[PDB]
């Protein structure tokens, strides 16, 4: 069934942004591949080295003071945050995609104020904790603190934590 | 008038051991003499910071300060300490240390420890009354005040033998009581002799010490005691399942003191008839992960229930529990909203339910070492 | 409530630029993150290293001599400056966004003079002091001299100034 | 009052380019900032290090031989030059912007000759002396030889010339 | 053999875990002390097994760890112990616990260039007085300098040198 | 352990603060003087705690500070004192004051390449005659060269060497 | 303290100004000659103020300056004088004149790689026989090698060494 | 002084011109041989004019020039002569002819890495036995090693050393 | 106090008011204002625009943050007086600000509480 995004939303502390956020971006989850070609093989094989640095953009076209007051404060991972998105589909009922993203607020980039255009305050979140849910059930859970990278319920770093004595 | 320039005085002060972890608070109650140097009314609580204001609120020779010096010898915590006027008959002294609502609109005796918060911002989690806990009627009022306060109430025993201390612990079993029977005798510098301290303040200063860097999840059942000499009665742990004096008192759920001159404490288990709430750690962890949550959730009460109200706090209960796994307080947990108890009829009266089912670290009360002398590596000697 | 910029303004010394400034840019406040991955974790965690260098563009399509006479003079942080912006919103009454930006004037870039187009003198301010206000109340106060990085009233560098003896 | 460029002009030796120069570019005066973050501060503060290298483009769509004969000759700063521009404004009377730019002619770039388009000989001047005037009065005077960087009449390098014994 | 490589690491000092601190390790360079033996008749000089070199284990820390700075220059050797751990994942996810229990003396502490914006580093160095490498669960190296037990693959190689003479 | 690292720094010379001046520090490299002890019977050479190396504390300054240039080459040692301070923030904002009170002799001043556009640097060097590192509020190192007190974690390690003999 | 740094520089040789010539300077590295004093009882070696090192002042020139090349290898020392000047601007424009009057012997001239397109450089070196640094108007250093006057902050430190004995 | 710098160069060997060949030059490093004189009473060691170092003039060539390769290792010294020329343009076009007539012995020829695509280079080296630098038309240096004439600015400095004794 | 006219010794003015006792508070209140009133030769007989009050109360702060930088004051507050500023006061040229600050108190009495203990006597063994 063809399925496409229809609406988005953004919560921080339960403070809703109903008609305030035009664009938001989930973090690009990229695994750290290194092209490994040893002796006895012609092509490189990529290998896991953990994940990359997660990075979450979102944007607001107005000064809200609920997204501005979480920039650069001394408590890292104080921006709690919830990215929501409803994927409708062709046959009626939708599928909710909920992601919570506990990190620090990296930058605030107000663009050019050209007196007759949109404000477009860029934001960026340096994600520490990340948990993607699709249709009310867990897909991802990324927290490098304690190392609990989990795919659809099972924990993929359960092997190394017994190896590292964690 | 005033002074200009440096005025060099000459005072008497002790060591600079006043560095204060605000982790555990102690509720204390004992007799004293309200003299001119003791700036404390009898039935009111007084927050104590060190020995310097424990000597200012109460006298040097007062029985408060003898039971308050023992706490600050080990841990420099803060103490919500109430006093009581001494009495002639021991029944009126036992009735005064309990106290109650016999004032106009005040609480007297142990009941003034319920006024820890909203007067001092320190709700006492360690309840002691050294010497008075050997009485039955005081320890029952010490019992019932602990479930109202979610606290560990440290009891005592008599000076007599082990049989009269086991018999004092049989009528209890109410999951909050921690009994230490051997009378800790301690040297003093006033009369140059050996006193007999009733063992409560040393365990109270040890529960507040192990919360400073070992955490509340850890067990204070093999920890050291400072400012101490021997016990009134010897009690030792040996091996071989014989009539050990320690094993006879551990099986009666009573803590002892093992090594030389008051060197260790020895009890893991509360006076509890329920087998689930045996250890002191499970009773403390269930009582001290909740104030670590209910503080940090001064909100989520009288706010107003939105659509994602339940979701935004059950993701905040998890975030205030993952750091408890990070600092080693718990082993793996689960926090989830209760699906069947949460309903639309419960929202109209403000009732919302969660499930914070977790587990805790069990204290290793029995490390067994299975050992023999083989002759296997005898071919190494050639 | 949907909220968007409508009008901008620029003051320097009280010298108004009412119909003179087409575009202006607040400084991109970016915290200095360094991807920290130590042992016992799969993903990097970003960490505060103070802020980046603040940088304020504004533009004028005419030679005004009030914006030109503050370039390159020996007194750094002599360009005092006020960036103003009125965010209207859907339901009538607006929210003023006032930022004062005391720094040096970094560059003056007059573009191509093509005889029939706009002049468009680019300016750039190397911001030393920065103070963002939304709806008449303080949001930010950034001055690295004395280190007084303050978010919504409270000072986030109050911990380190007791540590560094400042 | 809204003010915008209308016409440009270019003189070299009094040799006018009335209908000859389509585009001309004043030098981007940029001060040399270096992001200075020492101990006791979270953000960098930019600092003067003198100016950058001034660079003046102009263009001609025909071979004139008055702009070509000043390329690459041994006398540096022989291209004297005058950039003129009249800024009209809304209310009638204009404001002249006159800049004289004594430097060497750096490059001559005739573009693609595509047989039916404009010639567009790019020029570039490596400016040694620069003096910007707005409304008949002095704004800038930039000559690194003797170090006489002057803003609206007063000389900003008067302090260092007493320091360097100049 | 499936391709394996290091993915994550860990470090223990006297029981406590540096689970968010260490960016770098260096296990001690095991190197045999070779003496060039060329003689009459023989062409190229051979190198002879004649003892090991000085073992030294660097590790690094980005923060002021009191547990690491406690063990510098103590009057007793082997008061520092330290345990270095690695995890080698393989191509099919079979992670292999490489644990190296050393028991040396902590030798060198240099907090380097404390620039403002740049992160700081506390390089450490350990004069290794005992070394024991385990690849999966089996003991590969066990280097006693002060004792006469150099165990390679669980069998003492110095004991075999005494039986040959 | 939460991840901590250096964010900002500071420097005092005889009371006055270099609150906008210093781009760089170097606390003195604490290094024990090791003598390779291999002997009869033992395989690998052990390294022995036999005193510390020469402590030397570099710091750097971009401007002509008269307070820093005053203390070069004075006829009395320990006229220079100096106090080096750092601040390590943690992951939860708990900043940790690392203060290092040294009392050495100022050893070396080299204003380097004075290029025109490039900023200048005055590298300094301090022949350290006293060193005292404090991580949070507690005294970790206290190095007396001229006295017999090498205090690691508040207890003298040189005093324990005299009781063993 | 306000942040200051070098912005521009200048150089004089025997009165005439190199006002468009010099791209680089190097004031002489003031360094005390330290002897490692560790002895019986003391743990770490201290370094002792025991004289200064060899002062040497590099400067550089892009063109053939006859005024600079005149003073190489003259039969009289201190015929070369030279004056090195700097200007440190501050944050509020308060420029601070750092002037260093040296009076050494010119030691080394090496016109380096004369490539065609690349600019040439004439590196110079001055065997400094007198040095005198002034930060604002006040005399910080005054180094007489051949005389017994090492003036730090205007007071002679070598004279104080004779009163102590 | 107007800014001047090198723009182009040239090279002569025994009359013929290498007018399209040489990419690089090096005039010989004029350096005085300094002996550190510190003595009783004096603080810093002074450096003394006590003769010049070994002059050596590198030059480089991209092609096989028979005129340059002819003069390697001849039985007579000063059969090689060589003339190195430069042109320093100034800011107002006043070009200044820097000509350096040396008369040394050709010392070293190394055709380096003859890679295929990369151009080749023939580095040369000249053991200089006579040197004479002229800045504009006037004779600045005239270095006779084998004779007692070290002429700086046209006056002999070695002759002035004999009149002083 | 000391030998041959070596020191001066007074911190306090002749003042019956206890607030203005020290010489430092009387000098600081009198010498931070000429450090402001010079540097504000303007903001008098200029002409009151709409942001006239705002552009000088951000200039009073900027000429007070450098006083905190050089250690002249401890933390201040500068703000326009909301209730005294009115439209009737603008017609006669009267405008009001509040420059409430604090100052460093001179340490006239450093007390050193000192005894001779016998605590570190076990160090002598």
């Amino acid at each position: 069934i063809p399925q496409t995004l229809t609406n988005t939303n953004l919560f921080i502390d339960g403070v809703s942004f109903a008609g305030d956020v035009p664009s938001l971006t989930l973090p690009k989850l990229a695994v750290k591949t290194e092209q490994y070609r040893a002796g006895g093989m012609d092509a490189p094989v990529s290998i896991d080295m953990g994940l990359e640095a997660m990075e979450a953009k979102f944007s607001t076209n107005g000064a809200r003071r609920e997204a501005l007051n979480f920039f650069g404060l001394a408590d890292q991972s104080a921006f709690n945050g919830v990215f929501r998105g409803s994927f409708k589909g062709q046959k009626g009922a939708s599928v909710p995609v909920v992601a919570t993203l506990r990190g620090l607020l990296k930058e605030v980039d107000p663009g050019d104020w050209k007196a007759g255009e949109k404000a477009e305050f860029k934001y960026a979140v340096a994600v520490s904790y990340y948990k993607l849910e699709v249709d009310g059930r867990e897909v991802y859970e990324i927290d490098p603190v304690n190392g609990v990278r989990a795919i659809n319920g099972v924990d993929q770093l359960a092997g190394m934590r017994n190896d590292l004595g964690l | 008038s005033f002074f200009h320039g440096v005025t060099v005085t000459n005072v008497d002060i002790g060591a600079r051991t006043i560095a204060l972890p605000a982790s555990s608070v102690i509720g204390l109650c004992d007799v004293f003499t309200p003299g001119a140097q003791a700036s404390a009314k009898p039935n009111v609580p007084v927050l104590l910071t060190s020995k310097k204001d424990a000597a200012a609120a109460f006298g040097i020779g007062s029985s408060i300060y003898l039971a308050c010096e023992a706490i600050y010898n080990r841990a420099q915590a803060v103490i919500v300490a109430v006093g009581v006027e001494t009495a002639e008959t021991p029944e009126a002294q036992a009735s005064a240390v309990i106290g109650g609502i016999s004032a106009a609109g005040e609480r007297t005796g142990l009941q003034a420890l319920l006024d820890g918060k909203s007067r001092f911002n320190a709700q006492p989690r360690l309840l002691v009354a050294p010497g008075h806990s050997a009485q039955q009627a005081v320890a029952t009022a010490m019992d019932g005040l602990a479930e109202k306060l979610r606290a560990i109430a440290i009891l005592d025993g008599p000076n007599s033998t082990d049989e009269a201390a086991v018999a004092y612990a049989k009528n209890f079993g109410s999951k909050r009581l921690f009994m230490v029977d051997p009378g800790v005798q301690v040297w003093d510098s006033a009369t140059n002799a050996a006193r007999n301290a009733p063992a409560s303040a040393y365990a109270a200063g040890l529960f507040a010490w192990t919360d400073a860097e070992y955490g509340f999840w850890s067990s204070p059942s093999n920890k050291e005691i400072k400012g101490v000499t021997g016990t009134s009665r010897p009690v030792e742990f040996l091996d071989g399942d014989e009539t050990c004096r320690a094993n006879l008192l551990n099986n009666a759920n009573i803590a002892t003191i093992i090594r030389d001159d008051g060197y260790r404490l020895w009890g893991n288990r509360t006076l509890s008839s329920d087998s689930k709430w045996a250890f002191v750690t499970r009773v403390r962890t269930m009582d001290l992960v909740m104030d670590a949550i209910l503080a940090g959730h001064k909100w989520a009460v009288d706010r107003g229930i939105t659509k994602t109200y339940v979701k935004d706090v059950t993701e905040g209960l998890r975030a205030f529990m993952r750091d408890l796994k990070n600092q080693g307080a718990v082993i793996n947990f689960e926090v989830y909203a209760d699906p069947d108890l949460n309903s639309a009829s419960q929202l109209a009266q403000g009732k919302v339910y969660w499930n914070i089912r977790f587990t805790d670290v069990p204290p290793a009360e029995n490390p067994n070492f299975r050992v023999e002398v083989t002759d296997q590596w005898l071919t190494e000697v050639l």
